């Protein structure tokens, strides 16, 4: 993918994450845990539903058209009828092929993007209290119990509370 | 300290989709965009389906007796069956395809009889090749004119269109197989039929001679049509072989069409009909049949096209 | 003890909604319209040569209906046919009217060259009160109504070679009288015949006697036919009655010329793109005004508006 | 957007930035200020103008075409003419719809991308003298007067001059 | 006491210009051409069966113009008509010439089966000096000019059933004499007629008398018509004069056969895609050589070049 | 490009890099060197080969089509044949133009992306032992001989071995 997260510095997906598209796993003094991130999951799901609804938008409503099967050989006019229909079918087949190719490329890229955004947002929250281990994990240099992990996950983590402890453990 | 890891979900096996760079790449979920299956049946709702059973649209138009059950009928989609057959006077239609198309597009066989006066000729000729009940008969919408007594005068009749719609007149020319037949029916040795409006005219000269034996007859009828616009006049001028109209069909504009299909009709709802049957129109494309009627997915050559609806599936490293 | 440096982007109080791959409505700071949906209602007289037919169809100008002879030898890029046009000459019909109209319109000229046909033994320049030229009876300016001279109508057999290096368009006709008295009184013979041929094509027409609807006092008709004679080929006309002869040929051309049905007035302005609704600008790539166009035109689409984002996401 | 800056970690746009698409706002002891970044603004504007010029490149010049309105019922040939014109219009309408969708997606993404690039470039300039506050703002850990702010904005900021003061204020 | 590690990408002194969504010309390190714009100028005789018409149009070989008799029973994938072709038989025209040409070209064969038509009471095999076969007069090999026998021309009424399981193509014609003198001298009756019919269709033709421009010494003409007879159907021919009768039927086929107008020479080579300019490769997805093609061909486009970037942006200088 | 690496914070390409599309240049106590990165080069090459193979996938195989040149004036039917062919050619020309435009935009953006990915991967490897100089170069704050540079390039660099020395040299 374009952003290097999914199938990138995130080495693999979590088959154990069954309640979200993206989320956190943590190890602290109280043990290990996992939680889905609802906001990024919902962002990805909304974008995919939007593109799916755009693809399903309109049926062409046609009624009386030309004949497309023939029981007799006729020549010129029937040649033109068949050619028009074949040309139409080829053009629309190309449109369909290109549409799914572009859409799928973009879908992979936008889900990769949402993963990367969640990662960067978490890193910015942690400020100087953590380091990027290069595999999608942050080493947090202070005691961070379940409520502290939850504060990171719900966006209310106060880095100043832990900054002295963390800086002391880092350097 | 503590460790906080970010990640995304995965499944053991996802679906293969195509991209700009890849012919096959695995995502967690995908949905199909090509409709490739049909129930095999034509749904009777919401469109008005008219099953022709044993009758083509043209035979119902002319009034082949075993098709007169379709008089004044209307349809959104007329369905012609391959088992249909003709059972009246042997005929051909120059530009059959165009007449069939314009009647199918009009969507009605609504017929209004007009009081044509045929002075000096015998009306309502019949044939055993076209039985109506136990006796001989003819197309319900055509009037076989022949000599009265010993003469066939020059018919010159007029019919103005004072209505505010277009009138479709179906008429014909009789081609007998022998000169004996020609003179026994129309006195004159060579007939002529001229049907005209203010801006158009058609003149047909019959051709006497044998055609292949059909239901006891080696003669033929050729069918022609004339549209008369509001304010225009129809004029019929013939000195023999005229197969006269009895009135006009009312011309309409709308969503009506015709389809060749042997699929049975069923009680269901479906906006999209094909000769294979009705298909759903939730998907944007379809591979069932290039012939469709209604709000339909666009026909494509592919039998499957998968739209990714989930991220890349990466269970293993 | 420090400072703050913030990065940001602009926004506007009200942006415009556009569509994307994922969104049918998303707000950006600016957008531009890609569909031309308006017209001045007038056809600009430049840069294309516009010919306003006023009261005349192209075919009536071609045949030489007297009130259309103002169009003799005219040329056009676009011939504009008005709904108020009317015929006022001998009642006629054209088998494949649409094709003759199309090929003359694409030729772009009514350039007519008179040729010296010799019609031995027949009376020329027949006229009719259904086709008045001035105060007296007349006929199509480009056609020659031949009738009997004295008491005979000989077999006319004339030839005209094409020694030029362009194609010649010959317009000719067949008279269908309404009565047998009319037929014999005009052409003696009880049944006429008209054969017009080149080396590689031939047409033979048999007139048809009978009443047609009354038009300008007449129940007879004329049927119009055409013959193209290529360089090195030869026209031959052979008739024993009912021939409506040509007086010459129209010069065929190839080019950018066409014809359009429109009631929009013409004006002095510049516009490359014409529709029956009027001229439209062609700065946008698409248009919703009319699928009928002439000139360098935006492509016709069903959408009446399509906004191309020209700015970022608007986040006020 | 794909990069999470516009309508992302930048909370909202500046209606007060009327002289550029992107720029800087600062608060120091000398007060507050605002300045447009011309280079990123011009990068975005150049890309959008190029895309617009490609979209309006050519008017196709056609002259004699088929008839498209009819006053009489004719059947087969007129059926074919109408079907050809209908097919053409549907195919071109699809082209127009898809073009606008792809172009607008790409425009939003590139404008987002230019914002992110400017943010990244500024952070790299500041080196160890500042910290990312997670909202598009840098906390600068040294006295930075109007000339120092301008040296950041015009790319001549020398981080070594301030590194000792900044490191002492940070740790 | 340190080190420096730099990341970078390659560049070349000068790359190639390509187009993008935002740029008309932007330089990348490498690109490939997607439009085929050149041809060898020759038509390869493989893998398609090419039949060079030389001096013969497909219609003249169908009818049996004498200088086209070498094409009897011929078959083709692509029939190539040359601009040097000429007719050298009885002057004729075909109403809807294009349709007959197209349907024969698509059939891919001139395989002709002679049938024993019985023409009671008429003289067969009329010939003309406008259609010399050798030094003497002749006629189209596949058509039969029927004329009076003695002093009468009886009413021909013949039938021919199709008991095979394929479609039969019958070519026939109508003679248009130039004078009434000629009409009566040939067919006795002053006005002829030709009616050719199957069970559900019929064609009726009335001959046309009059002087036409001289072509190979003749003012008369022939008009060519055709009739397809399906399995189980029957042909019926009924005429009282001016019939140019069939001698049999052409066997109708369905397949990939077509016709092309081209003056390009044939060559011994292999190429799936043929244009009037010659064979072209079909490795590229588009082509600008000719909108007329035969075979597996790139799609025709107006552009003569389209460069697909196959490398990164080329940035050798700041 | 979208990612700001190529023709971005990496000022220019290296005409001297002739054995790869992306790679490393280094200066340490033992001197200077250059090496191609095989992984990113092959990723870029594989994506571009895949898109090229998709672009050249299929031939339309047609045989008998309509006539497209005419020697006589005919009017209505010939008008329709010409219009059909013109419409087809314009639509396919548009498809081709748009296809190369989209493909080329995407190729530029993905090459840019691969460069940026390699850069971020190197920085993440170096952890707190280096600083981003803003031009695609890392200042490494410790003695890093050729074996240490190669350990960075082959993904086996252990930052803890050098962390104390680096932290000393960075925050002095
Ligand atoms: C011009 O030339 C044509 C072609 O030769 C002639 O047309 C033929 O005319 C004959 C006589 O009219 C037709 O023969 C008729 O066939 C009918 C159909 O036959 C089939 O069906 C039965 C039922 O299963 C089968 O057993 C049989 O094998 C066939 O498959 C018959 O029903 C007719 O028979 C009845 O009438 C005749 C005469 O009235 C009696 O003798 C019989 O016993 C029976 O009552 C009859 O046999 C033939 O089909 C026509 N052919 C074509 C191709 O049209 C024209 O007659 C000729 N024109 C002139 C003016 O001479
Ligand atoms: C065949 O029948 C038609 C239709 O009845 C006859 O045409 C009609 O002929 C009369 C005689 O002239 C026309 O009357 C005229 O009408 C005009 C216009 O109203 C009027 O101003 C005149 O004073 C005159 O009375 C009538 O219009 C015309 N109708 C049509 C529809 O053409 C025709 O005469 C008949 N032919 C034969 C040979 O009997
Ligand atoms: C009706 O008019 C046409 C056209 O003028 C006449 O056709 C002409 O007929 C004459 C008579 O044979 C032809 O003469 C010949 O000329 C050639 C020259 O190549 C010469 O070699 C012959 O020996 C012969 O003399 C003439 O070519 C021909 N012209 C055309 C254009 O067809 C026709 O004869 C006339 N019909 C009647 C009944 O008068
Ligand atoms: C729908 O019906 C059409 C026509 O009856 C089917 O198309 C035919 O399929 C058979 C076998 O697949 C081929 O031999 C024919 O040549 C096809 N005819 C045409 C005109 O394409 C089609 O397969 C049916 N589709 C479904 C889903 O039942
Ligand atoms: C959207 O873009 C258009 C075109 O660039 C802007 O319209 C121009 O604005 C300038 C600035 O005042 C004027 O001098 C021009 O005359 C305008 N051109 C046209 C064609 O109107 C428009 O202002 C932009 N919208 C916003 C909200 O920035
Ligand atoms: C209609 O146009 C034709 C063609 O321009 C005119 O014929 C030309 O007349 C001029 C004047 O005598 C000559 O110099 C040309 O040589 C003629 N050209 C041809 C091809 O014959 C014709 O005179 C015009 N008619 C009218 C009434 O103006
Ligand atoms: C251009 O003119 C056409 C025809 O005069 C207009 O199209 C018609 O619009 C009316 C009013 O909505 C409809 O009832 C007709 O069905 C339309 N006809 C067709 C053929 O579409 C069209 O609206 C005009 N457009 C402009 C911009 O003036
Ligand atoms: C970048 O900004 C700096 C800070 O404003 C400029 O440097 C100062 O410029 C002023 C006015 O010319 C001088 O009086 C100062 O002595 C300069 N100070 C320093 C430390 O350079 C600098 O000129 C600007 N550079 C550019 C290219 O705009
Ligand atoms: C292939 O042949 C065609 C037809 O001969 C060439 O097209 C002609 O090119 C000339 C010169 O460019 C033009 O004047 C004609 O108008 C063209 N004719 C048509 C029908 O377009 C074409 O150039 C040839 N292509 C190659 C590659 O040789
Ligand atoms: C975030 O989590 C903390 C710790 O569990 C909790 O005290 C706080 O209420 C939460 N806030 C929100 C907005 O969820
Ligand atoms: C998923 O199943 C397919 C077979 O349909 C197989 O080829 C593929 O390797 C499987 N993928 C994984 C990740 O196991
Ligand atoms: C996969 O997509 C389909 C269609 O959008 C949906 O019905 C289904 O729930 C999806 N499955 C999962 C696991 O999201
Ligand atoms: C057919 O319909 C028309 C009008 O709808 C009506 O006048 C006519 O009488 C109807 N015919 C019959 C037999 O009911
Ligand atoms: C490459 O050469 C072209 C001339 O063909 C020139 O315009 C362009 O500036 C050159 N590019 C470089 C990077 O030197
Ligand atoms: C450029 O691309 C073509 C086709 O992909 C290839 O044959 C050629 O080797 C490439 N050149 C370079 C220098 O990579
Ligand atoms: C043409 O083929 C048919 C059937 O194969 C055969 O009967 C006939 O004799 C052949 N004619 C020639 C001239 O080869
Ligand atoms: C990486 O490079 C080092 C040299 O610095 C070497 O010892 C080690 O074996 C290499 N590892 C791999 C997997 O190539």
């Amino acid at each position: 993918g374009l952003f290097g997260a999914i199938a990138g510095f995130i080495e693999n997906g979590w088959e154990g994450m069954i309640d979200g598209w993206y989320g956190f796993r943590h190890q602290n003094s109280e043990g290990t845990g996992q939680a889905a991130d609802l906001k990024s999951t919902q962002a990805a799901i909304d974008q995919i539903n939007g593109k799916l609804n755009r693809v399903i938008e309109k049926t062409n409503e046609k009624f009386h058209q030309i004949e497309k099967e023939f029981s007799e050989v006729e020549g010129r006019i029937q040649d033109l009828e068949k050619y028009v229909e074949d040309t139409k079918i080829d053009l629309w087949s190309y449109n369909a092929e290109l549409l799914v190719a572009l859409e799928n490329q973009h879908t992979i890229d936008l889900t990769d993007s949402e993963m990367n955004k969640l990662f960067e947002k978490t890193g910015r929250q942690l400020r100087e209290n953590a380091e990027d281990m290069g595999n999608g994990c942050f080493k947090i240099y202070h005691k961070c119990d379940n409520a502290c992990i939850e504060s990171i996950r719900n966006g209310t983590y106060d880095h100043d509370v832990y900054r002295d402890e963390a800086l002391n453990n880092r350097f | 300290g503590a460790t906080l890891c970010l990640g995304h979900h995965a499944v053991p096996n996802g679906t293969l989709v195509k991209t700009i760079t890849d012919d096959q790449i695995e995502v967690t979920n995908a949905t199909e965009l090509v409709q490739s299956s049909s129930t095999g049946k034509i749904c009777n709702n919401p469109h008005r389906i008219l099953d022709g059973i044993d009758c083509t649209l043209i035979d119902a138009l002319l009034g082949d007796p075993h098709c007169d059950v379709f008089q004044n009928e209307t349809w959104d989609l007329f369905v012609e069956r391959s088992k249909a057959f003709s059972n009246c006077y042997p005929y051909d239609v120059p530009d059959y395809a165009s007449l069939r198309s314009l009647v199918a597009s009009s969507g009605t066989l609504e017929f209004i009889t007009e009081g044509f006066t045929w002075t000096g000729v015998t009306q309502n000729g019949g044939s055993n090749a076209c039985k109506r009940g136990p006796g001989s008969g003819f197309f319900s919408r055509l009037n076989w004119l022949t000599k009265s007594g010993s003469t066939y005068p020059v018919l010159n009749v007029t019919m103005p269109n004072n209505d505010n719609f277009d009138k479709l007149y179906i008429w014909g020319v009789h081609h007998p197989s022998t000169n004996q037949e020609q003179t026994s029916l129309y006195v004159q040795a060579s007939g002529r039929v001229t049907v005209s409006t203010r801006r158009s005219q058609q003149t047909i000269i019959p051709n006497i001679g044998s055609r292949p034996w059909v239901r006891g007859l080696s003669s033929r009828i050729s069918i022609y049509w004339t549209i008369v616009k509001p304010g225009d006049v129809l004029v019929i001028n013939s000195n023999g072989n005229l197969i006269a109209p009895r009135g006009y069909f009312k011309m309409r504009t709308g969503k009506s069409s015709i389809m060749r299909s042997d699929a049975p009709i069923d009680t269901c709802i479906s906006e999209c009909i094909t000769p294979n049957g009705s298909i759903p129109n939730d998907k944007p494309f379809q591979n069932v049949n290039k012939i469709t009627y209604g709000a339909c997915p666009k026909y494509v050559k592919q039998n499957t096209l998968k739209l990714a609806t989930g991220m890349r599936n990466v269970p293993e490293k």
